[PDB]
């Protein structure tokens, strides 16, 4: 709690789509190395020996993403051999958790300058690839009432009474704001186009975006679940008072499966000044909380409350709320629980529009908020994501 | 490492050793202490000696045949021993089952072919001995069954059954086809699913066929003789191992699908089998085998296996051996059955009697009515032909055994009457009156009534000696209980005749003394009455239905309440109230009665009238009636789910003990099987009487724990939950 | 601002690789087992106050996939607010877990944290998770990939550690682990593994060979000539270390860390967090450091990390009562000892991974707990704990007895 932690740079790749995506040919390691070389380009005289760690979120750390991808990045980019490299996994929140841990390392006083972020090539390393201590184990899968997150999202919609039209209205709005953000030039500085070994362009934009989405188009889509297991029945065994789960989530109002990476430079004031870096925002506070593991995407609500309480702030004090758009209903429920003003929420669009590359999303939506605070000349953003098993992570940042 | 139960300083021998001139050893299992071979202490010591000897004389042995000298091959584990295992006996149970498997593992890795010669039933431990062989030949004889039914006793196949079938068929197939339900297969089915390799027509062919097979195998496949497929270098588990991408994709769904099937009921066995299956597939054979033992020991030393062994082994056995059948009485074969009434029950009763090979006259008030009653059997036969479970020739003969009629005179030559007309005493008097003089003088006069006392029905006939309650359950083609009710004047001979009829139709009997509501109706009454009371108290109907299903009932209580008519429930309550008010007493109505009356007043009295707790559209149950919530202020009472479960189970357990006290039931065996088969009391409890002695909750096990919980529920919900004196010190 | 304290440090025994007692046990159960032991020691602990569970795991795949830390939280019925993050910093993962927990506690934004690791190497072999440095040719060429075992032999060659020298270290590790066991040093901290019926699976470190002799160690065949000649890794190493003519292959199965199964858990918190739950602090985390050296030699990372952590704390080798460095290979320990001039009697005093085994993601937390106990036993003040890592990293931690 000694040293203040500052954000000096926050960049990301564009997000490539799952089917015939432009990034499918690109190794997740290359995605990270590309971002390192952009930071190198932006600050050619930074003494890299002063970077003590590289912390990356990765949800499926296997195959192309195995063997501590953070250390692979350090070595592959030719960073000093003393710069560390650790892979971490806290599911959907991994990206922000890496930033949070980086900031906490700086606060402890034992690290000075850290690279944090995450990477997920979902088209090359599909969700679930890593197996899972739970699923590989019927004895504990049975005891712990595992249901996939989509089922929880549908259940949230059922309980809170969000209709199919309600969730699709949120989806349409996400697409609209992503489009507006892109045309507005809001992302020109932070989305770093991906190039090959020869300098040729592979991708410069979030290709999952469907900017011409309509109410009518969204209404035509089929529900995702009704997985073909028995998860509805399992869900209703815990939630015995609910008769029937209303399945409202589709490929149009759920986050996209995409390829992407993000990097955030975090350091103390001294670290940054010494290397001639300009701070863009300060990490005010972080929190980890959670809620029920069957309605698993309801953990952002107590996590936000905990980070607000900890920074001595109230909902009114926050200018921008950024909550990952894993599922429309999760967002709507969060907005309802906390009375979040519509115009303060996911103002530049979210993962329904641009995709949710698991381990990287936390860092992407953090950087998105750093840029937006700067652009609006506003003061405070709160960034939050739900997690599998019923966890939540949340961070407050203040523009400096 | 030893093949024996002991290794420090006398049981009977059960294995006959014979070595051929060719070097083929025949092991003939023949326990001298019983009609069947069981996996007991004598078996274990016997096979240990034999297996030691196979090793010792290996230079002179070319092959092995495992055979039986009984009518059956081998009949499974020793239940009498297994039922007694306390938690502190986990180590011994684990050791026993590891020893059994060590012997079978040696048999299987001998370097020579071993063939099981399956003369008759090979069940549980029996089939496990066979699966440890390299080839299985089965005699295609009558009555012969093969399978691993230990899940039906709340156990698992702990002598290698899980490990081997998973190794043979992969996880999904072994679990779904063989393990999860423990189904018994005919030798022909056994061959089809791969549990058995070959069939011969007669028992005498087995040993020779086995020896011939060994001979050909040694000549044609010398390198792989006596090597199970999983013991080869290039082995590939069918369906893949858990780390293989195809299986990994569906695997997480397996426990959820199972929880769906079981509806959240607390039956540990299927879950343990699935964990054993999967965990075993992740590792080498021996490790897989040892995991299996741990899961086995876990079920055995638990309470549910105890409950289920008591009911589905001991209680069933006692019942099937004529425990409630009077002693002195001989047989009286049935020539012609007459059924009165062609509704669901009568039509159903006509089917099961016809399927059993009996000629049936099905009488209703019109030929049209009686015809549509026979149509019920035609429907069932149509399905049975489509599913391929019967031949056209066999089906046509079944249906031709049923003659529908409107004419009383057609009951000539009838020697067994089963009446299934409307629940009304004066009607039943009239209906029996129209028939008693037309039937054979020695005919049984049986009544399918759900509440009306038999003694009172009997007076409407001349020969009251032959009047009896023969109580079936809807749907008759599926429900396996017949509750036989002895009226005050019912003879012992009449009892036996109906007893024998029940067995003849493939059903299970209980013998009960005349009393209002008998056993089944009275007890099921308490169950649904608790549910309606919860609805009246303001509990979410959805929760009530969940509590019913998670308790282990085959149907949720409000749903069931619709099938039993609410007008029927009303006139039962009216009858009880009348008896008390006529005897100068004051009636204490069950809280449910007001809820029943409320629904009648609303014109929602059940499925038969198109509206109840559920909505019914075009012969189908749709969803719960959305108007229920406003009517009963649903949500205003939110008790723990376990309190709701317990209320239902406890109401029945308590009412069962009353029935036992009043002498309505005469054995706990009848109480248990009767509750399980008659009124769907959850299998995991072992029955409504076993539930008392075998209770397990947050605060202990046994009769004392049950009594404490019942007092707990009494304090919270009403005095009806206070235990009878018979349960207390 | 807040100091980080260790309140509990426990571990499983270590099951061996071939016919091992723990092979039948899921890594998840190893962790849940240790969680239940902590509950047993403090049944009235308010578990709602535990904000995170941080587990090191080097092969987070299969049984170890899907955030095993979260799985442990849920499987043990810990509060759903209690977190769960898996991390991987190779060999240092377990200690990294602890350090991160300490840093989180220091930052003020976490009160009480479970940290540790788990590696079931007999079920999830090292390398099961893939990775670019080994499996993608462009970057394998770029990072001059060489197995760590070859680096260990190269260290021996450059420093003049003979085969006898590395075997002599190996003998001492065996002798010292046997003395620690026989002495009851490990009675409170090693928690026996039991099955679902309460039957014993394992209560000791199976890999140990207390009857090791120098004669028997001399008979062993060098282990890493199968990777050296039939993989070309010797030549790759020497292209960088160009003044070295020939690598002397001195490491065997008897002087390298054992491949084993095990898990470790550590409870870390602030003074206030402990006071609230009636916990007695056992040690304070004084400082942490991560650093590194060349990725081809791979295992010289411990030295600059130890120097940095000593400097951060304002201490010298003389200020430290005990040194605990993971025994990945004998030469790495001997190199370390020579570099910093660590007295023999201060080094890995209770035996190490050569005797007891190196369950990758757990080892860091195991040897940390070992020092917490040894300080308390000897009534000494400070221990420094360090481990080498893959690709030339190092992590070090100084703890102080309370
Ligand atoms: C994305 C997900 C719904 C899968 O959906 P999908 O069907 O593969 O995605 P698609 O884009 O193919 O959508 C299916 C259809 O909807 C259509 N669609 C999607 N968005 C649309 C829009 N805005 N307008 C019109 N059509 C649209 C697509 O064109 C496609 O049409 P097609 O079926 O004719 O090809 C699901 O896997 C998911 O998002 N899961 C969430 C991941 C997560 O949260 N992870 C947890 C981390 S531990
Ligand atoms: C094999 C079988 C179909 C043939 O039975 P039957 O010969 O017509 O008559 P019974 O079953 O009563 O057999 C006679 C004796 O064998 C005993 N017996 C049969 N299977 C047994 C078992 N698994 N354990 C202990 N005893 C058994 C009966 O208790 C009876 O004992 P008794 O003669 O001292 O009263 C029948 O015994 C049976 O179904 N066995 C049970 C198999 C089973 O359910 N498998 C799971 C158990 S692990
Ligand atoms: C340990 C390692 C050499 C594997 O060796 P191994 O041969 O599988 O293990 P063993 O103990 O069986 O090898 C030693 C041989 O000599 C015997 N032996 C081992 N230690 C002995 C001792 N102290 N005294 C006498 N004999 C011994 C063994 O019985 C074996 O002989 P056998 O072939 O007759 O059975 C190697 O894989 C290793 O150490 N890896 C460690 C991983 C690591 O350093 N960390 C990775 C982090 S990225
Ligand atoms: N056990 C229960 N039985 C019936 N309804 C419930 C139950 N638990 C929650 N509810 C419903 O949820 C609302 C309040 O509880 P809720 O806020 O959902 O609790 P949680 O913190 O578990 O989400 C009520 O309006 C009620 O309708």
């Amino acid at each position: 709690m000694s040293e203040e932690a500052f954000i000096y740079e926050a960049i990301r790749t564009p997000r490539g789509k799952q089917k015939n995506g432009s990034l499918h040919e690109v190794k997740p390691l290359s995605l990270v190395v590309g971002l390192i070389d952009e930071l190198r380009k932006r600050h050619p005289d930074l003494d890299e020996n002063l970077i003590s760690d590289v912390i990356l979120g990765c949800v499926s750390p296997v195959g192309d993403q195995g063997g501590d991808i953070a250390r692979a990045a350090v070595l592959a980019s030719g960073m000093p051999v003393t710069s560390g490299g650790v892979q971490l996994n806290r599911f959907c929140a991994s990206g922000l958790e890496a930033v949070n841990t980086a900031a906490q390392k700086v606060r402890s006083g034992w690290d000075d300058l850290v690279l944090a972020g995450g990477v997920e090539s979902m088209s090359r390393v599909p969700m679930g690839s890593d197996g899972g201590a739970m699923g590989l184990d019927p004895a504990t899968n049975y005891d712990v009432m595992f249901v996939p997150q989509s089922i929880g999202a549908d259940l949230i919609a059922t309980i809170e009474g969000f209709s199919r039209e309600d969730v699709d209205a949120y989806a349409l709005r996400s697409q609209q704001k992503a489009a507006e953000a892109w045309s507005g030039g809001y992302f020109a500085k932070s989305v770093v186009p991906v190039r090959d070994q020869n300098g040729l362009l592979i991708l410069d934009h979030d290709e999952h975006m469907r900017p011409d989405t309509t109410k009518e188009g969204l209404a035509k889509l089929k529900p995702a679940f009704e997985a073909l297991g028995g998860f509805d029945d399992v869900a209703l065994q815990k939630y015995h008072w609910v008769e029937k789960i209303n399945h409202v989530h589709t490929g149009g109002n759920s986050s996209g499966i995409v390829d992407g990476a993000a990097l955030v430079m975090i350091g103390s004031a001294a670290a940054g000044k010494l290397q001639g870096l300009t701070p863009r925002a300060r990490i005010v506070a972080t929190a980890t909380s959670g809620a029920d593991p069957v309605i698993m995407l309801t953990g952002p609500t107590p996590a936000t409350r905990k980070v607000l309480d900890r920074a001595g702030l109230t909902v009114d004090d926050i200018d921008l709320f950024e909550l990952n758009e894993a599922f429309a209903s999760v967002v709507l429920k969060f907005q309802k629980d906390l009375n979040i003003p519509d115009e303060k929420l996911n103002v530049n669009g979210g993962a329904i529009a641009m995709g949710h590359p698991l381990g990287a999303t936390g860092a992407m939506i953090l950087g998105t908020m750093v840029d937006e605070l700067e652009r609006r000349n506003a003061r405070r953003a709160l960034i939050t994501l739900c997690i599998g098993g019923g966890m939540g992570v949340a961070t407050i940042i203040e523009r400096v | 490492s030893s093949h024996h139960h002991h290794h420090h300083s006398m049981p009977d021998n059960t294995i006959q050793w014979d070595k051929d001139a060719d070097g083929i050893v025949t092991l003939t299992m023949d326990d001298p202490s019983g009609s069947t071979n069981v996996m007991n202490e004598a078996y274990i010591e016997s096979m240990g000696k034999a297996v030691d000897r196979l090793v010792a004389e290996k230079d002179s042995i070319t092959g092995v045949v495992v055979a039986s000298a009984k009518k059956t091959f081998f009949a499974g584990g020793d239940v009498k021993t297994m039922i007694q295992a306390r938690p502190e006996d986990a180590g011994d149970v684990f050791n026993t089952v590891e020893t059994i498997k060590r012997q079978l593992r040696t048999l299987e890795t001998l370097g020579k072919p071993v063939v099981a010669a399956i003369n008759g039933a090979a069940l549980g431990g029996g089939l496990e001995i066979a699966l440890a062989c390299h080839h299985r030949i089965a005699a295609d004889v009558k009555g012969s069954q093969l399978g691993l039914p230990e899940v039906t006793l709340g156990l698992l196949p702990g002598g290698g059954g899980v490990t081997r079938t998973v190794r043979m068929f992969g996880i999904q197939n072994a679990f779904v086809s063989v393990l999860a339900q423990g189904t018994r297969f005919k030798p022909a089915k056994a061959k089809e699913i791969g549990l058995v390799d070959e069939l011969v027509a007669t028992v005498e062919e087995l040993v020779p066929a086995a020896k011939a097979w060994i001979k050909e195998e040694l000549k044609a496949n010398p390198d792989g003789a006596g090597v199970q497929p999983w013991d080869k270098k290039g082995y590939k588990m069918p369906g893949g191992t858990p780390s293989s991408p195809g299986l990994a994709a569906i695997l997480p769904s397996f426990p959820s699908n199972l929880r769906k099937q079981l509806k959240g009921a607390p039956m540990p066995a299927p879950r343990a089998i699935l964990a054993a299956a999967v965990e075993g597939a992740q590792v080498d054979f021996d490790t897989a085998s040892r995991i299996e033992s741990r899961y086995f020991a876990s079920l055995v030393t638990g309470q549910v296996a105890k409950n289920m062994m008591q009911a589905f082994f001991f209680d069933l056995q006692a019942i099937n051996a004529g425990g409630s059948r009077p002693e002195g009485i001989g047989k009286t074969p049935i020539k012609r059955i007459g059924v009165l009434g062609a509704g669901m029950m009568g039509a159903g009763i006509a089917y099961v009697s016809a399927k059993a090979g009996y000629e049936v006259v099905l009488k209703d008030v019109s030929l049209e009515a009686a015809a549509k009653g026979k149509g019920y059997s035609e429907k069932l036969e149509a399905k049975a032909l489509e599913r391929g479970r019967t031949t056209q020739e066999r089906s046509d003969a079944l249906l031709a055994r049923i003659t529908p009629t409107a004419d009383a005179a057609d009951f000539k030559g009838v020697d067994f009457v089963i009446e299934a007309v409307f629940e009304n005493q004066e009607l039943k008097h009239k209906v029996f009156g129209e028939i008693e003089d037309i039937v054979e003088p020695n005919a049984i006069l049986g009544s399918n009534t759900s509440t009306l006392p038999i003694t009172g029905l009997a007076t409407g006939v001349k020969r009251q000696e032959d009047f009896i309650g023969i109580h079936f359950f809807s749907p008759v083609d599926k429900m396996p209980l017949v509750e036989i009710i002895k009226g005050e004047k019912t003879s012992d001979e009449a009892l036996a005749r109906v007893f024998d009829y029940t067995l003849a139709i493939g059903k299970t009997p209980i013998v009960v003394n005349d009393s209002r509501g008998f056993f089944t109706s009275r007890v099921i009454g308490t169950f649904v009455n608790e549910a309606l009371a919860m609805l009246g108290e303001g509990v979410e109907p959805a929760s009530i239905e969940q509590a019913g299903s998670q308790a282990g009932y085959p149907a949720p209580p409000l749903q069931l309440s619709d099938e039993l008519n609410l007008e029927l429930m009303h006139k039962i309550a009216v009858a009880t109230r009348k008896g008390v008010e006529d005897a100068g007493g004051t009636y204490q109505p069950h809280p449910a009665e007001a809820v029943v009356e409320k629904m009648i007043e609303l014109g929602r009295s059940g499925r038969l009238k198109g509206a109840g707790f559920y909505e019914y559209a075009d012969g189908k149950r749709s969803g719960l009636w959305p108007g229920l919530r406003e009517t009963f202020k649903s949500g205003s009472s939110q008790p723990p789910l376990q309190d709701m479960i317990d209320r239902m189970l406890f109401a029945e357990a308590l009412e069962t003990q009353k029935c036992l006290d009043e002498g309505v039931l005469t054995s706990t065996a009848d109480a248990n099987i009767g509750s399980i088969m008659g009124i769907g009391f959850p299998p995991w409890t072992g029955g409504s009487a076993q539930f008392i002695v075998g209770y397990s909750g947050p605060a202990g096990t046994g009769k004392a724990a049950f009594v404490a919980r019942a007092r707990e529920l009494a304090a919270a919900y009403g005095d009806r939950f206070l235990p009878p004196e018979s349960l207390l010190s």
